[PDB]
């Protein structure tokens, strides 16, 4: 109800002066009436702040899908992302597929969030698609499975599978800076990577499962010990424990896969792990 | 520390950071006390130029202001030279204050407005100029400065200044201090040229003699006290409404190149007593003295002329009280009590005779026919509003640097300070200890009070009594060098003493920070190329933290407000607008209202006023992880409880200069509005932006544009400079001059283009239904200055709706736990009978003499702004004025003795607005100050 939840009559968001800015073309069907409003506050702040790039924004509610729908058709045509999340209908996923798939390849990305699997096919993220794999909770299971797949997969396309995880959590978040940061990473690595479109403490402790840094063992272990997704035996204090050291940089890139395929290796084999970085090159003070 | 020491030394005389951060960042939050802490060590002048100047206004506001905070001077407001040749040789001009010897360095005070004519009266300073020039100069003398010829006393050093400035035997006249040829003039200001724009070929009239232009000011050895008379100017604004621009006489510029390349002043001091309407200084360093209840335009003055900004205490305030005819009612309302009819026939008859039917609801019923309630809720209300008039906490006089207050004239600072709840410094206040102790609620008292309760609003008095009591046993147990006991010997006995012990440990630490004398040590450090420390304004009472004074004052990061206790007292007094707005008008809900921002109260209050708009629309800000407010959203309507209220947002210039970021909320909030999915009847705005879209032919959100403010480099609507010269026809030019002023529009989605839409700033103004106003504070109120009514669209309103209706005006209050939402002509009634018409505030401001008379006929020209914008002055205010100062032959007298040229002005004042039609009265009256508008123009001319 409207009068319980804010809702939009707005569907598209435009730049207001393109400049001399590149344009980001978006496309969203969703059903989340506030994931509507966080991409759009994400978009127009985006917008009316950044010199170098700009975003339009089409969205349709799946429901929405009769002249709308041709809109989309050619919407989609245009778009270099195309965005989909918990779309359960059976004519109208149906539809969807028909027209996203002629331009799977001119789209740069294409991300497809726990949907009706015909919908979920849709993924493309460079070299990764739904292929190489080997509410709320079901998002969480598609979430802790993707570290596990990553070690089946060569670096380049492991990366790939990453950053897919990477624009997972994000969304998850669904703050205006979390889809911010969702629209720029998404750009930057897949769509204009010669733009340059470039908070992280000194030293910390870092897990790919935790979308903040820790400052101290007591706040990430606190943090490891509340997982659902790991066994008791690693929260146990006598369960073998070993540390990681690495660059901060990498983590502050996103290029981290290597990283995070040792990490569930690790955890598999039934160890507790502790990664520490560093954004200098004196390594002892985090250990 | 590292690099620029060496017990080790400094090996610098000067710091400029270019990197435009907090000297001590991190991830993240600036830490300013560690980064004091090393620039205090370091004790060297703290400079720094953001790098943006070398080479987004959202990004210039938000950086800028960092660096404020750590006590930063701005040497910098197509090639790189004049950016590099600007910050290097105000370095070096800086550092020069340390490397040149103390009998050496020439000191150049600059006065402006004297003597006190037309033009704009400027800010609400407090100021007793001359004074604490005097102050300054002896300070100055026995420090070992070369002060040569030290009057013997500041009455000496204005007549040394200003020749008969009293106008006894010859006509005032300003001690010219130089004569500079046309030939030297155009030599040494190469900017010369570019004035003759407006003033043609040098001299010009202005600052002539005839041939020279004239240097005003006297030199006292190796210390200069400069005037200038006039800036160049107000003089009728509508001047410069087309074609024509702003820029100073000859006879200004003249004056500044006189201390820069003649008398070659090492250092420049100017006070803060016209603030943003100031705005040729130089490369040499530029002191301001400003009070410390003005950070906002501390901050204009940093950033627009390279200043720093030394803070001085706004005088002792005082209890406005009770007196003549207001006296009587408050014994007739005494008793009663004891009496406990007749007296409340009597009661209501002295409460007309007091004009305050119009405050308190006083029907023409007897006394015989009325309930036990109905006779205790007339005289009940009748009090509250006396009490409202006695307990007001204002300033009665000015100021003198260096001379801080008693300890007895702090008492009644003292008590307002006690008397508001602090969550961290973690105490409460008396009066909710004293009202705990009996079983009640403060607030409960406090709204009751405002129903006219009688049981409560004596409550209230008896409380404010015992607080009013206890505070005064803590100053005078500790001016001999007992709380407990007034407490007990008031009647509370069960009041938490583990609580009381917080209380008085933080009171009689404040006392020690109002009685503290650093404002000239401020001074000093200053001249001696020391570093001043950094603090904040501005409101004493609310934030005792911005004592003691003698610091170099800064406003606060726009991204830190508001905070939530702000959004939610701002969720209060809206409601209260509104419950206020439906009575008396409804009881329907407004459509549509039109409020100003202004900064000065955001930075004291964090952003109750800026929060009240937000909540109108039904929005909040929403703080990130670090806390800063860089977000908004709306609210659903279920949490609203009401429909969404359109706005029409009038930003001033300095609000825009300091807080354009949340100008940027704004407007995103009322473009969210504007589009959300929600029957029109619930949405206001959207039942006007889809409207006015169809009627201009594009979009709801561009039509839900209702954030405005001045161009850019621009401030006011500059009917304040119209209202002090006199110089418009009718209302209709002054409302034009409005619309043409104040229409830029905002916009979020292209923040750097700020273009002009007055056709859109006609028609949400079309759709105002009520005026709002939030009132800064006591010193600063309404009669104080005159950029509230500079931005007051009343009569505007009225002459634009179809209807031809006059909204509804009103003005918050926040300034004391009890907040009020006032109206208009309430306010203005209220600064009548605590400022201009109370004894204890005018005998106050004339103690102080020839500035005294100034404070007075400012008091009088703002009223009639009032007259002219709202017509919100009652007739019997401009009647009781003419009758205590100008019936009086004596007080007429010595008013006209102590100061010719502010008494002139009060007579046309009163003058015009009879001639406009807001001032009724007998012929008797005008024909007598027609004849002593001629007995002081013979004086002066």
């Amino acid at each position: 109800h409207m009068f319980t939840n804010v809702k939009s009559t707005i569907r598209r968001v435009d730049p207001e002066a393109l400049n001399g800015r590149q344009l980001l073309k978006v496309v969203y069907v969703v059903l989340e009436s506030q994931y509507q409003s966080a991409l759009s506050a994400a978009v127009r702040n985006i917008n009316r702040t950044n010199s170098s790039l700009a975003i339009q924004l089409t969205g349709y509610l799946i429901e929405e899908l009769p002249e709308n729908y041709a809109n989309f058709k050619h919407d989609v045509s245009e778009a270099n992302l195309f965005i989909a999340s918990l779309i359960f209908i059976e004519d109208l996923a149906d539809k969807v597929v028909e027209a996203v798939t002629p331009y799977r390849d001119n789209l740069d990305a294409a991300i497809v969030f726990p949907s009706m699997p015909q919908v979920m096919r849709l993924n493309k993220m460079g070299s990764f698609s739904m292929a190489q794999l080997g509410f709320q909770d079901a998002m969480l299971k598609l979430l802790r499975t993707l570290p596990t797949v990553l070690k089946y997969l060569p670096v380049e396309k492991a990366q790939d599978a990453r950053n897919f995880m990477l624009s997972f959590q994000y969304w998850l978040g669904g703050s205006q800076e979390n889809l911010e940061n969702f629209l720029l990473m998404l750009t930057d690595k897949y769509v204009y990577p010669d733009l340059g479109l470039d908070v992280y403490p000194d030293m910390g402790i870092w897990h790919p499962l935790s979308m903040q840094m820790f400052e101290n063992v007591k706040d990430y272990l606190e943090w490891y010990n509340q997982r659902p997704d790991i066994s008791e035996d690693l929260k146990d204090p006598l369960a073998p424990c070993i540390g990681l050291i690495m660059q901060r940089t990498h983590l502050v890139t996103g290029d981290d896969a290597h990283y995070v395929g040792m990490v569930q290796e690790l955890e598999a084999m039934g160890a507790r792990v502790i990664c520490v970085f560093s954004g200098g090159l004196d390594f002892s003070k985090p250990v | 520390n590292e690099y620029f020491w060496d017990e080790p030394l400094p090996i610098v005389d000067a710091v400029v950071s270019l990197t435009g951060f907090a000297l001590v960042g991190g991830p993240a939050r600036q830490d300013h006390p560690r980064a004091i802490e090393s620039l205090k060590k370091l004790n060297r002048p703290y400079m720094c130029a953001l790098p943006l100047v070398f080479q987004h206004p959202i990004q210039v506001a938000l950086q800028i202001a960092i660096p404020e905070l750590d006590g930063a001077i701005e040497p910098i407001i197509i090639a790189l030279q004049d950016r590099l040749e600007a910050i290097a040789q105000r370095a070096m001009k800086w550092a020069n204050l340390r490397k040149k010897p103390k009998l050496d360095k020439k000191v150049a005070i600059t006065v402006f407005s004297f003597p006190p004519d037309k033009g704009n009266v400027g800010t609400a300073a407090y100021l007793d100029v001359f004074g604490s020039i005097y102050e300054v100069m002896k300070g100055l003398q026995g420090n070992g400065y070369d002060v040569q010829d030290l009057p013997g006393s500041a009455k000496e050093l204005m007549e040394a200044v200003i020749h008969d400035a009293q106008a006894q035997y010859n006509s005032p006249e300003l001690n010219i201090a130089h004569r500079m040829s046309v030939e030297q003039y155009e030599r040494l200001t190469p900017y010369s040229v570019r004035l003759e724009e407006n003033w043609g070929k040098p001299p010009g009239h202005l600052n002539s003699d005839g041939q020279n232009l004239l240097i005003y000011g006297k030199e006292f050895g190796n210390v200069f006290i400069g005037v200038q008379p006039t800036f160049g100017y107000e003089g009728d604004p509508m001047r410069l409404l087309f074609s024509r621009s702003a820029s100073p006489h000859h006879g200004f510029a003249a004056y500044y190149t006189y201390l820069n390349h003649i008398w070659k002043a090492d250092a420049v001091l100017h006070f803060g007593t016209h603030g943003s309407l100031e705005f040729l200084i130089g490369t040499i360093p530029n002191l301001y003295y400003y009070a410390a209840n003005n950070p906002s335009e501390a901050t204009i003055a940093k950033r627009r002329g390279y200043a720093s900004t030394i803070s001085y205490l706004t005088p002792p305030a005082e209890n406005a009280g009770l007196y003549k005819g207001l006296q009587e009612l408050n014994e007739l309302i005494g008793s009663y009590q004891t009496l406990k009819i007749q007296i409340v026939n009597t009661i209501m008859d002295q409460a007309r005779i007091c004009n305050l039917d119009q405050d308190v609801n006083l029907p023409d019923i007897n006394a015989e026919e009325m309930d036990q309630g109905q006779r205790d809720t007339i005289v009940g209300s009748v009090y509250r509003k006396l009490m409202e008039i006695e307990s007001r906490l204002l300033p009665c006089g000015l100021h003198v640097i260096g001379q801080p207050p008693s300890a007895e004239e702090a008492i009644a600072t003292l008590v307002n300070i006690a008397s508001l709840d602090r969550e961290d410094e973690g105490i409460w206040a008396l009066p909710t200890l004293i009202a705990e102790s009996i079983g009640r609620n403060m607030e409960e008292i406090y709204r009751n009070s405002d129903k006219g309760i009688l049981a409560d609003v004596e409550l209230l008095q008896d409380i404010t009594l015992a607080t009013r009591a206890a505070v005064a046993a803590l100053v005078q147990e500790q001016i001999n060098a007992p709380w407990v006991k007034s407490l007990c010997d008031s009647g509370y006995p069960n009041v938490n003493e583990e609580k009381l012990k917080p209380l008085f440990e933080y009171l009689e630490f404040c006392l020690e920070q109002v009685c503290a004398d650093n404002e000239f040590g401020g001074l000093l450090q200053a001249l001696e190329g020391e570093y001043v420390l950094p603090g904040p304004g501005g409101d004493p009472i609310r934030n005792p933290n911005v004592l003691p004074t003698g610091k170099n004052i800064h406003a606060l990061d726009p991204q830190s407000i508001p905070t939530l206790a702000a959004v939610q007292s701002a969720k209060v007094v809206v409601d209260r607008l509104l419950e206020r707005q439906r009575a008396e008008n409804g009881g329907n809900y407004p459509e549509t209202i039109a409020s100003v921002l202004w900064g000065t109260d955001n930075i004291k209050t964090y952003g109750e006023s800026l929060a009240q708009i937000m909540w109108m629309v039904g929005a909040k800000p929403v703080p990130d992880a670090l806390g800063r407010v860089n977000k908004i959203e709306l609210v659903p309507l279920e949490e609203l409880g009401r429909p969404r209220i359109d706005v029409v947002v009038n930003c001033s210039g300095v609000f825009r200069d300091l807080f354009i970021n949340q100008m940027n909320l704004l407007d995103q909030a009322v473009k969210l509005a504007a589009e959300a999915d929600e029957p029109l009847e619930m949405n206001f705005v959207r039942k006007h932006a889809l409207e006015q879209a169809e009627e201009m032919g594009i979009g709801v959100r561009e039509a839900a544009t209702r954030i405005f403010s001045n161009a850019s480099g621009s401030y006011s609507s500059n009917v304040n400079l119209a209202v002090e010269n006199s110089s418009w026809e009718d209302e209709s030019e002054l409302q034009e001059m409005y619309l043409k002023r104040k229409s830029f529009a905002f916009n979020s989605d292209n923040p750097g283009m700020m273009d002009q839409n007055r056709d859109m700033f006609e028609r949400a103004l079309k759709t105002a239904d009520a005026t709002f106003q939030n009132l800064d504070s006591s010193e600063i109120s309404l009669t104080d200055v005159s950029h509230y009514f500079d931005s007051d669209p009343t009569k505007l309103i009225s002459t634009l709706r179809d209807d031809g209706k006059a909204p509804a005006a009103y003005i918050a209050d926040t300034t004391t736990a009890n907040a009020q939402v006032r109206t208009l002509s309430e306010t203005v009634r209220l600064d009548a009978r605590t400022k201009l018409l109370n004894p204890k505030w005018y005998e106050g401001m004339l103690s102080h003499g020839y500035e005294g008379v100034r404070e007075l006929s400012k008091r009088l020209v703002n009223t009639m702004g009032w007259s002219a914008t709202a017509g919100a002055v009652d007739n019997w205010v401009y009647e009781d004025a003419n009758s205590t100062f100008i019936k009086d032959e004596e007080m007429c007298k010595r008013l006209m003795d102590l100061n010719p040229n502010s008494f002139r002005r009060m007579v046309s004042t009163l003058l015009e607005v009879n001639g406009r039609g807001y001032w009724e009265t007998s012929d008797e009256n005008l024909e007598r100050l027609q004849e002593l508008y001629q007995e002081v123009e013979d004086r002066i001319e």
